[PDB]
């Protein structure tokens, strides 16, 4: 309930210091401005690399989260078996970067 | 004539015109534009502002070196305006408010500053006085703007009895407040009917009857070539700008239809061609992008 409150009175703030930004400066009344890039007029042109970078990242977001049950899991009766999957999955992460890297995946976003 | 201002050059930035101006309310929709025609003559413009001196900036690239003259003024002082006006061979009255205020109103503004302008550039030797009334301007009409508009174009009259008076209808540019207010009210349709008037030529025709004698002591009308109907008007605005603060006295002004007045003159006999609706409510209107033309009567 403490944590919805703060939730709440941050995010009023936020509209109330947006709602200020966008009232105040509009009651000035300066002069309308007539005829309101380094493109002229053309589509963007759709990158391959940059999605390609963006399903890298969700892809070991992924692999991220296998990983971030370890600050629990190592308080296990099973340290063997739970040293063993720790390693595996660190390393198939690591595997993943290196034939990310191998076969020309990583490049001019290297 | 005096050696200082007789007409010298082509007619350029630089050149001399031989018109020493003194426009009242030039930083305004348009004092603006006369005096950007007045300074590409070569004329030696004066302007009283009321204003902070930052709003006449844009008045500054319009003339040559030491050709607009700013100087302060009150409008209930004459004593400003015999300053402003004694070295002036015309005197062009531009001073209005869509609105009253709470220390000028209607009869502030439209009856006692003409006559002050021009009663003290009578007394101060000024040959040419111009003032600048409305078309539909009448004694018994239903807006006080009109009405006191009226009594002032009266008063001029009868306190400079050589002044050019000039009748423009509804006039329609950039900085206008007749397509910009059709664009952005988001009143309604009726039976009123108006011929809108461009700025550039109600701008030619106040420097023609600046420059001809026999416009001296004439009433002139300044209307455009089409006359429209209220609702077709404002549905034609919204349909080049692609679309689908207030007072009363405004609403009486546009449901007020625009007179015909045969006896009078206008841009046709001040050499000026009346530039249409059509071609320029594009170059107005672009500005409120994110097509049909209007019907006549
Ligand atoms: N649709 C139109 O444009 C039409 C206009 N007219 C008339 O033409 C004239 C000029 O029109 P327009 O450019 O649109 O008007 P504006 O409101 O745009 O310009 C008025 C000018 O007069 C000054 N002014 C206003 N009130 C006062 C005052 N009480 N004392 C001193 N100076 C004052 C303003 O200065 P400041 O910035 O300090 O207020 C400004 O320089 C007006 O008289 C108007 O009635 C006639 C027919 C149609």
């Amino acid at each position: 309930m403490n944590l919805m409150i703060t939730l709440l009175t941050n995010f009023t703030l936020a509209t109330l210091l947006v709602t200020i930004a966008f009232w105040l400066p509009q009651l000035n009344v300066y002069s309308e401005k007539t005829s309101p890039d380094p493109m002229g007029s053309a589509r963007l042109p759709f990158s391959m690399k940059f999605f390609l970078v963006a399903i890298t990242f969700l892809l070991f977001d992924l692999e991220i989260a296998l990983l971030l049950p370890l600050p629990w899991a190592s308080q296990t009766t099973n340290l063997n078996t739970m040293l063993t999957m720790a390693l595996l999955l660190i390393f198939l992460l690591a595997v993943s970067l290196a034939y990310e890297w191998t076969q020309k995946g990583l490049e001019w976003t290297e | 004539l005096h050696h200082a201002v007789i007409p010298h050059g082509k007619g350029g930035r630089s050149s001399v015109s031989g018109i020493v101006a003194t426009v009242f309310g030039a930083t305004g929709f348009l004092g603006r534009y006369l005096v950007n025609h007045l300074g590409r003559m070569g004329s030696q413009v004066i302007v009283p502002y009321r204003c902070e001196p930052y709003d006449t900036m844009h008045l500054r690239p319009m003339g040559d070196l030491g050709q607009i003259i700013f100087m302060d003024w009150n409008g209930r002082d004459k004593d400003s305006i015999r300053r402003a006006v004694e070295h002036s061979n015309v005197v062009i009255n531009l001073v209005g408010r869509e609105w009253e205020t709470k220390n000028f109103d209607f009869e502030d503004v439209f009856v006692k500053i003409p006559q002050a302008i021009a009663q003290v550039s009578k007394e101060a030797g000024v040959e040419k006085f111009i003032h600048i009334s409305h078309l539909n301007a009448d004694i018994k009409s239903s807006s006080k703007y009109l009405r006191n508009k009226a009594v002032g174009e009266k008063e001029v009259r009868e306190t400079f009895p050589e002044a050019t008076i000039i009748k423009p209808a509804d006039i329609f540019g950039r900085e206008d407040r007749f397509l910009n207010y059709f664009a952005n009210i988001r009143s309604l349709g009726k039976k009123t009917v108006k011929q809108p008037v461009y700025i550039v030529d109600v701008t030619k025709g106040i420097i023609n009857a600046i420059k001809d004698p026999d416009a001296r002591g004439k009433t002139f009308a300044f209307v455009g070539p089409n006359r429209y109907l209220l609702f077709d008007l404002v549905q034609y605005v919204f349909a080049v700008a692609h679309r689908p603060w207030t007072t009363r006295d405004k609403v009486e002004r546009i449901h007020t239809t625009d007179r015909t007045l045969p006896h009078l003159p206008g841009l046709e006999d001040l050499g000026v061609q009346a530039t249409p609706l059509e071609l320029k409510a594009i170059e107005v209107l672009r500005r409120h992008r994110t097509v049909q033309p209007a019907k006549t009567v």
